DNA sequence: TTTTTTTT
């Protein structure tokens, strides 16, 4: 990821459920109440960019990352059952990149395997759609709608490549 | 055949993989056995909900076969389940009927259907012969009804029993030669038979119409609906107007015009969903966990917890703390005694406030409605005396159930009750007082439970309650009805600059509320 | 939270990036969100004041080892997050400005911040410095499309009068067509006078 | 066969006449529907004499007829005042 | 709408196609005229089939003022019961 | 015979695999793409087929019922050849046609057109629900148990009566499980209103579509259709057979914001007098009525609806009351420009629902005269608007009240309003003359308003909060020394939200409060009348 | 920025064209530049000049493709069809493809682009019926695309082996394949501690 | 449609 990567910044903006392991004062503003002091075991969802570092530092870290819904057992079950049908966009805009960030934060091999599967399976149909140039179908429309931001970007790129190929090839 | 037995043993292996299924089966078997033991005077049905994901993981091939070709996988699966149960089951001293019962074990699935998940409108012929699930609201629930499946017959003069089973499209996923549906009258040898009812086995057949969700219903389109053949335990698991998701095998039937007798042959085959399991969708009944019960117990330890709970109610609304407490008690209701002689002792509370326009009394009733477990919302003009209590309907002529009949053990609320027609008010009198409704119109004498709690709202006779004038002057309702009714809360507006500013700030902060996820300019969706 | 304003700013940056990319033709960049930047800067200044007061309290030693540790670290992290957001937005605008410079300037000032306008002017100066001197023989600002066609027929889209050429003169007369080598009139085509 | 053609030059006088009628309605209620009725009945006048071009006389008869149909309103209230106001618009020529 | 089978039939107002619709004795008829006068067409959703029938026909009306001898006092509209929209159209 | 059918199939295969224009096998590519999206169906232009060879087109016209299935089989074979590697299944493909030739009016259709590929158009009046059609069947013989199957087409068969390896009169039976079926709809079409002869009932006719042609349109939609004039022996006259049409193809006569739209809306916001431009833009023909224009803007913009954690919701739909045809034109314009609206001045297969007002949701609901409107009594509107509400009205729409002729419903409605320039009257007369013989487009306001209400959600600023509190308490105290209650305060707050939403400010401003109270007073002064 | 985004990580079809024209090709000159032992000269730089100044009418020779096209735009040159561009050759390649579904045929790395160019500006030279050649090329394209999809089915982090895939197809599929490989590698690496 | 208690 690039320090000036828009998508990276936006993904880092996304917050995750977390819980404190210390009762720090003068931090209630995190709870939108600067007057109040943070308490130990305080279940708070925090920005990824922040939550990450807070998890790193602390030994007992100052905060714990709770298992987010996007990586809930239900989510993996749905992924394994049917990757394509899954509306990754609904569960999150930047699900993939954030999953990679999670795996980097915690080396969760099974999660990586599931993500790799999902990626390949959905990429197959993404390529099918992008190649099916119209000489906006509803099927590819819904596939796009379920498409994630990164998936959307790659689809746009591939579709443009195919469009240029056709344009230069069929036409002078 | 060979594939069928192979699938049977494969599902046996699957069951072995997750003892939880076998553990639940044993719990069912032991539970029913102990129920039968010492019956001073319900039995768990032989059915299991196997997690679909478990199958997908243990053997993706079998899982896919089930989802796509249920007619060829579910049968052997349930066969294996029944065999495992029986072998594992003790089945001690089974009754003669139990011997002939052959009561098998059914299967069911939970969640993770993916594409197979659908909706009545989104259903498609392609899905035919594939296990699928859909969601909708139940309508036109057909009545329960028995259905012959076996015709146990005793061969008199020979001392023997010759049973015959019966086939139907609904009964069996796979297509089979239809049974003649004729009771064996005489033995194939020639000895006359006798229909040994009871020993012969029957099943409960039900038909229901689940329609697409009106919320999902596209504009200018009548919501499509599909029928589900509920059977056995599945029968009577719902009723009309029940938003529910069901799982079944979407199946085709009939000749669809293909029959020679058909002349036009411009018709299509009939289709149905042999529901295997039904999942009711309240979105009701609240749920509790031991941790929550302990929290409640500790909370009761708090002294003024009554006050805390009352304040928790209508937090948006301000100033009616006493009315909030009254609503709290009402929701708690009280004890309704009923003497052995038969006398009925109302234990329910009724709450009503005469208030100025925009007093939020209507808003307060709205809050009580939504928070209530089971409530009935209506209004003076919008309500009808028969519509509120009951209306004799031509249907044999039946009796339509009014609001009071609905939510009989729940609560009810009325807006602008003062505006209610006095005839319907005297209609209410009996409902509320006797806690029951009786109708003898159209030559139909009837009596109905009517113990639902009632919380009306009204504006004074003069719009603004004149404290100078008598409450009787300010109240159009007869004192009998008032005395009939429980708790009169006269709420009056006042220009108390301090109080006016208090509520102004309250409402301003209310409008300033922020969804934690959302921000400024982001439209939604002590 | 402090990061909310940066999130809004980066959302605007993403929107403008998609604006430029989706539109095949070059699009003038949107207005600089001076208000949002000023608000974020005010937040940063407030965080600076908070850090200074936190150091003061550390000299007071009010549970500094843990409380001041955490508070200082979180303040620094929020400030860094805001820094990154502002940097990303500004860099995206800078890159689009560079694209504009290369595309046309080598060949909407109000929307640009005065710093942005100065930077764009400097970038144009730099480009003209590059194409001037060594490597001048090739026109870096020239089209990146390969010159497949030696000769192209062209119809003057907009009349502009006669124009000069190394060895000729072209009379730009509305609805008049010319058959001339592509290279000679490529600049005019880029200027929109010439069609096809 | 007959499809009257409205006389724009005359329709200017029609405009100012309708404005006068509006003023008097404010004095004591005309509508654009009245203008359209005047136009339609002028066309009908043209048709009765097989005129595919509406003439000023068609418009004069239309004005008189529509003004009368307005007069039928409010007899004892204003009939006399309306009569005095429109004696030239409806009967004057 | 009646079985032919299942079929609809038009109405007298519809039957009037550029033809004067003589009528008098001025309910449902009133709203039918309303829709007719506003636009010379007849909308209908009978049997859940929304559609319109362009009458495009002239109309002629007659009646007794307020069901009695005309009254010079009170305006013509007051001398009748027709809604002002009806009168204007 | 079968050889000739194979020859026709080969000819169509050659047409598909060879028909090329310029340098593109348009049909080959189209088939490949349609397969790529799993849309197993091809569309063919008749002109193209004629160009390839007139003979095939003519043969098709002669016997469409049989030729078409052969063409679909050819399509299937070509699809298999191009999408699945040979020596290394697909369903029958739907064939779609487009003649684009001279039409035939619905009424004109008669015996002459029987079995002929017809080309026509109309407006679809109704749409049935899809039904099963057995493309393929699995068939068991009842006694000897001989397996077999049938492949049926949706053109021009019945279960065989003979054993085919006495066994019985019809020993065969259907195995629904192995059998395969498709979807089939039924649509009814009426002649174009124009096409209707003088003072004649509009003729009507019924069709059937299947495969991908299913669910392609909705009732009340003008469309042009191509199909074979067909007749079926309805079970419902001697030698009289019911005529229908098999839909070969459909074309729609009538047939979200991009970067440009959002940019335009942003620039509109950049404008300082944008609100003033709007007010100038609503019903320009209705000169004056400035407060009316302002209230129209507010109502069109709605308000920041909020749901409290306790659950109780804050309404966002403002409701305005107005008090001849001037207001009628105003409401007509409002509904025209409104993204969604319901205009009605009070005049207003076994299924029943709520009244017309119930069906209205979102958008707006306008009524020219409440003083005239009394259907279902006021109380229905009282509930439907105050509460936004088996018999529950789950609708949420702003109500634009208006009544030229002269309480509780006034307490319900948020704003209240009423309503000589002779020169504008002259101008209007001249406009009528011409037709008989800032500025912003209605569509532009529609898009802008919907975009804003979709994206914005203003919030009262704290300073605005104190201003509102002080203003309300001061008004009430002034009333005391001389009624404004929480209803009016909520109305003012929602007006302020509407103003901020116009400015797209995520937060409000005391400017919005000032303007909102100014407007609300206008309702107050009218309320005085 | 000095390079448009669409050019950032690939070549547009036009660049593919250009690189193709950089190649030589058989041609039959209709002019005789070769001056007899008994004058304007080319004198090129990026390519040979010896041949150009020795053109002899109806004498086969090689020239860089773009020069050949320049002359062909005039009547003064004729472009000799490459041998692989022959009905026999195309049929043989098709049969090989059907014989070896796993593997691609050994077509010239620039077969698609070269064929398109010749078809557009060399229809006359082609001895075989041009329509048949276009059709066979299209069929080869279809088969190769199908095999491309089959190979995509096995996309993996480790590596890929396109083998005989043509340059045009490679440029067509560059972005998708590269991006997918990048994401997969990112995921797997993140899994690594 | 017409006649018809009965309820709404
Ligand atoms: N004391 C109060 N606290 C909070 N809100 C109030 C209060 N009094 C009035 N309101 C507001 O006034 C609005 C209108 O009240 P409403 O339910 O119409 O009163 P009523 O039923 O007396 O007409 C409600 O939305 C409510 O929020
Ligand atoms: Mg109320
Ligand atoms: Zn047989």
């Amino acid at each position: 990821m690039g320090y000036y990567d828009i998508d990276d910044v936006l993904a880092d903006g996304t917050e995750f459920p977390c819980k404190f392991q210390y009762d720090i004062p003068g931090l209630g503003y995190l709870e939108n109440n600067p007057g109040r002091p943070i308490t130990k075991n305080t279940k708070l969802s925090l920005p990824l960019w922040l939550a990450r570092i807070l998890a790193i530092v602390g030994p007992v870290p100052f905060v714990e990352l709770l298992p987010p819904d996007m990586f809930s057992t239900k989510v993996m079950n749905a992924i394994k059952t049917d990757p394509v049908a899954l509306d990754l966009h609904s569960i999150n805009s930047h699900f993939f990149s954030l999953a990679i960030k999670w795996i980097m934060l915690f080396s969760e091999k099974e999660l990586a395997n599931v993500v790799s599967e999902l990626l390949l399976q959905r990429a197959q149909e993404l390529n099918h759609h992008a190649s099916s140039l119209s000489i906006t179908n509803i099927a590819t429309s819904t596939f796009l709608l379920k498409l994630e931001e990164m998936e959307k970007e790659i689809y746009k790129k591939s579709h443009e490549s195919y469009k240029d190929t056709k344009r230069w090839m069929f036409k002078k | 055949d060979a594939v069928f037995g192979d699938r049977v043993r494969r599902f046996q292996e699957f069951l072995d993989t997750f003892t939880s299924y076998r553990d639940s089966v044993r719990s069912i078997q032991v539970y029913n056995s102990n129920n039968a033991a010492n019956y001073n005077d319900n039995i768990l049905p032989h059915r299991i909900i196997i997690s679909l994901d478990d199958l997908r993981e243990f053997d993706r091939s079998f899982w896919s076969g089930i989802l796509v070709e249920p007619a060829y996988f579910i049968p052997p699966a349930e066969k294996a389940l029944t065999d495992l149960a029986d072998s594992m089951d003790d089945v001690p001293h089974p009754n003669a009927s139990a011997v002939s019962s052959r009561h098998p074990w059914k299967l069911s699935f939970k969640g993770s259907f993916g594409a197979h998940a659908l909706s009545p409108r989104t259903l498609t012929a392609q899905h035919l012969n594939k296990l699928v699930s859909v969601e909708g609201i139940v309508t036109k629930t057909s009545l329960v009804r028995p259905k012959l499946i076996r015709s146990v017959h005793y061969a008199a003069k020979t001392g023997r029993f010759h049973y015959r089973d019966y086939t139907d499209a609904t009964t069996t996923l796979t297509t089979r030669i239809p049974t003649p549906a004729i009771y064996p009258t005489e033995d194939t040898e020639g000895n006359k038979l006798t229909t040994e009812y009871g020993y012969s086995t029957f099943i409960d057949h039900q038909r229901i119409t689940v329609q697409e969700m009106p919320e999902m219903a596209p504009a200018g389109q009548l919501p499509r609906s599909i029928d589900v053949i509920l059977d056995d335990d599945l029968v009577d698991k719902t009723k009309p107007g029940d938003r529910v998701n069901v799982v079944g095998v979407f199946k085709s039937l009939g000749a669809g015009g293909m029959n020679q007798s058909n002349s036009n042959t411009l018709i299509g085959f009939k289709t149905l969903i042999l529901g295997n399991t039904v999942y009711p969708l309240h979105a009701a009944r609240q749920m509790l966990t031991d941790f929550d019960i302990r929290n409640i117990n500790k909370l009761s330890k708090k002294k003024d917890i009554f006050d805390i709970l009352s304040q928790s109610l209508a937090p948006s609304i301000y100033g009616h703390d006493h009315i909030k407490k009254a609503i709290l008690l009402m929701l708690m209701g009280g004890v309704e005694k009923n003497l052995e002689n038969g006398s009925h002792l109302r234990g329910d509370i009724n709450i009503l406030m005469v208030g100025d326009p925009s007093t939020a009394k209507s808003q307060l009733l709205r809050f009580v409605l939504n928070t209530a477990s089971l409530a009935i919302a209506t209004t003076g003009r919008g309500s009808s005396g028969v519509g509120l209590t009951a209306a004799v309907t031509t249907d044999e002529r039946r009796l339509e159930a009014g609001a009071m009949v609905l939510a009989d053990r729940g609560v009810v609320c009325i807006d602008e009750f003062d505006k209610m027609t006095d005839v319907d008010r005297v209609a209410i009198h009996e409902v509320m007082e006797q806690q029951t409704v009786t109708i003898a119109k159209a030559g139909i004498h009837t009596t109905l439970n009517a113990r639902c709690s009632v919380i009306a709202a009204a504006n004074p006779v003069f719009g603004q309650y004149d404290v100078n004038r008598d409450p009787h002057q300010n109240i159009a309702l007869p004192d009998s009805l008032l005395s009939r009714f429980d708790l009169l809360f006269v709420v009056t507006d006042d220009i108390n600059e301090i109080r006016d500013r208090s509520i102004s700030e309250h409402v301003l902060r209310t409008h300033r509320y922020l969804p934690p996820g959302y921000l400024e300019g982001e439209p939604v969706r002590p | 939270m402090y990061g909310d304003l940066g999130n809004k700013l980066v959302l605007e940056a993403k929107r403008t990036k998609q604006l430029y990319a989706r539109s095949n033709q070059d699009v003038n960049l949107p207005m600089y969100h001076e208000d949002i930047i000023r608000n974020i800067l005010k937040e940063v200044s407030n965080l600076r004041k908070n850090t200074e007061y936190l150091k003061e309290q550390q000299q007071l030693g009010m549970l500094d080892d843990k409380v001041a540790k955490c508070q200082y670290f979180v303040t620094l992290l929020c400030m860094e997050r805001n820094k990154r957001c502002l940097l990303a937005y500004q860099r995206l605008r800078t890159d689009i400005l560079d694209s504009m410079a290369w595309n046309n300037n080598g060949l909407d000032t109000n929307n640009l911040s005065h710093q942005e306008q100065e930077y764009l002017k400097e970038y144009c100066d730099l480009i003209t410095d590059l194409k001037s001197g060594d490597l001048v023989d090739i026109d870096l600002s020239g089209s990146l499309v390969p010159p497949s066609d030696v000769f192209i027929d062209v119809r003057v889209l907009k009349d502009a009068g006669e124009i000069q050429t190394e060895y000729g003169v072209f009379n730009l007369i509305k609805d008049s067509q010319f058959f001339v080598r592509q290279s000679d009139v490529e600049r005019l085509i880029q200027q929109g006078y010439l069609q096809k | 066969k007959i499809y009257p053609k409205l006389h724009q030059m005359d329709m200017d006088k029609v405009s100012r006449v309708y404005a006068d009628l509006r003023r008097e309605s404010i004095s004591t209620p005309i509508t654009v529907r009245h203008l359209e009725s005047i136009l339609r009945i002028a066309e009908s006048f043209a048709k009765m004499r097989l005129s595919e071009f509406v003439s000023s006389y068609d418009l004069d008869r239309a004005i008189k007829v529509v003004v009368d149909s307005f007069v039928d309103a409010q007899k004892v209230s204003v009939r006399r005042q309306l009569r005095r106001s429109f004696a030239i618009y409806t009967l004057g020529h | 709408v009646r079985k032919d089978e299942w079929t609809l039939e038009g109405g007298a107002l519809v039957l009037a196609d550029k033809g004067v619709c003589l009528i008098d004795e001025f309910d449902q008829d009133r709203t039918s005229i309303h829709e007719a006068m506003e636009q010379q067409s007849i909308s209908i959703s009978k049997a859940g089939i929304v559609t319109t029938l362009q009458a495009r026909c002239s109309i002629i009306a007659a009646a007794n003022p307020n069901g009695g001898r005309y009254n010079s006092t009170l305006p013509l509209a007051q001398n009748v019961s027709l809604t002002e929209p009806i009168l204007s159209r | 015979n079968d050889d000739d059918n194979t020859e026709i199939i080969k000819s169509f295969k050659n047409f598909i695999l060879e028909f090329r224009l310029d340098s593109q096998f348009i049909y080959r590519d189209q088939l490949r793409n349609n397969i790529l999206v799993k849309n197993y169906s091809l569309t063919v232009n008749m002109e193209h087929l004629i160009g390839y060879n007139e003979d095939i087109y003519k043969k098709l016209s002669d016997e469409p019922s049989d030729i078409i299935p052969l063409f679909e089989t050819a399509i299937t074979q070509v699809a298999k050849r191009i999408s699945i590697l040979s020596r290394a299944s697909l369903p029958t493909f739907q064939l779609i046609l487009n003649s684009n030739a001279n039409q035939i009016p619905l009424r004109d259709l008669d015996s002459e057109h029987v079995s002929k590929i017809v080309r026509l158009s109309g407006i679809i009046i109704s749409t049935s629900v899809l039904s099963s059609r057995a493309t393929y069947l699995s068939i068991m013989c009842r006694n000897c148990r001989h397996t077999t199957s049938i492949t049926i087409n949706n053109f021009n068969v019945s279960l065989p009566r003979s054993c085919l390896s006495n066994c019985g009169p019809d020993p065969y039976i259907i195995i629904h499980e192995s059998s395969k079926f498709i979807d089939q709809q039924f649509l009814k079409l009426q002649e174009i209103p124009e096409l209707v002869p003088v003072g004649e009932m509009p003729r009507n006719l019924t069709m059937t579509c299947d495969r991908y042609l299913t669910n392609k349109v909705i009732p009340g939609t003008r469309v042009t259709i191509v199909g074979i004039y067909s007749i079926y022996n309805s079970k419902n006259g001697v030698a009289i057979r019911t005529p229908y049409i098999k839909i070969l193809g459909i074309q729609s006569d009538v047939e979200m914001f991009t970067e440009e739209e959002e940019e335009e809306f942003l620039q509109l916001s950049r404008n300082p007098k944008l609100y003033e431009i709007l007010t100038n833009s609503i019903a320009p023909s209705i000169f004056g009525n400035e407060d009316i224009k302002k209230a129209i803007v507010c109502l069109l913009m709605g308000g920041s609806k909020k749901i409290l954690p306790d659950g109780m919701r804050l309404r966002g739909d403002i409701n305005v009351l107005l008090l001849g045809t001037a207001k009628s034109q105003l409401l007509k314009f409002v509904e025209k420009v409104s993204p969604i609206a319901v205009y009605t001045s009070g005049k207003g297969e076994f299924y029943l629902e709520g009244g017309a007002m119930v069906l209205a949701d979102g958008g707006v609901v306008c009524i020219d005269e409440f003083d005239k409107m009394r259907d279902e009594d006021r109380v229905a509107i009282h509930e439907a608007m105050e509460q936004q509400t088996t018999t529950v009205l789950n609708s949420r729409t702003s109500v634009l009240a208006a009544a030229n002729p002269i309480t509780t419903i006034l307490s319900r409605f948020d704003m209240i309003f009423i309503v000589h320039n002779e020169e504008r009257d002259i101008s209007i007369a001249n406009h009528v003359i011409n037709i008989h013989t800032s500025e912003i487009s209605i569509e532009k306001m529609k898009r802008y308003i919907t975009y804003c209400r979709l994206k914005c959600a203003p919030r009262l600023s704290p300073q605005a909060a104190e201003k509102l509190s002080s203003n309300f308490v001061t008004i009430r105290k002034q009333l005391l020394i001389n009624p404004i209650t929480i209803r009016q305060l909520e109305a003012i707050i929602r007006i302020t939200e509407s103003l901020a939403k116009l400015e797209l400010s995520p937060i409000a401003q005391e400017r919005h409060v000032d303007e909102a109270i100014r407007l609300f007073q206008a309702s107050t002064m009218d309320a005085a009348s | 920025m000095s390079l448009p985004a669409h050019l950032q990580q690939t070549f547009s079809p036009e660049e593919i064209q250009f690189i193709v024209e950089n190649e030589p090709i058989k041609i039959f000159p209709r002019i005789t530049t070769r001056q007899k032992i008994r004058h304007t000269r080319w004198q090129l730089i990026t390519t040979d000049d010896k041949a150009l100044n020795n053109m002899v009418a109806m004498r086969s020779t090689e020239v860089v493709l773009w020069i050949a096209l320049l002359l062909k735009q005039q009547s003064k040159c004729s472009i000799v069809a490459p041998q692989w561009l022959t009905t026999k050759e195309l049929d043989r390649k098709i049969q090989y493809e059907k014989t070896h579904p796993d593997r691609f045929s050994e077509l010239p790395w620039n077969w698609l682009v070269l064929a398109r160019i010749l078809f557009n500006k060399a229809k006359d030279d082609f001895h075989d019926p041009i329509h048949e050649l276009r059709g066979k090329i299209q069929d080869l394209r279809e088969i190769r695309q199908i095999k491309v999809l089959k190979g995509l089915k096995y996309l993996n982090e480790s590596h890929l082996q396109l083998d005989n895939l043509s340059l045009l197809e490679i440029n067509e599929l560059r972005p998708f394949i590269t991006e997918i490989m990048d994401k997969l590698r990112e995921i797997h690496t993140a899994s690594l501690t």
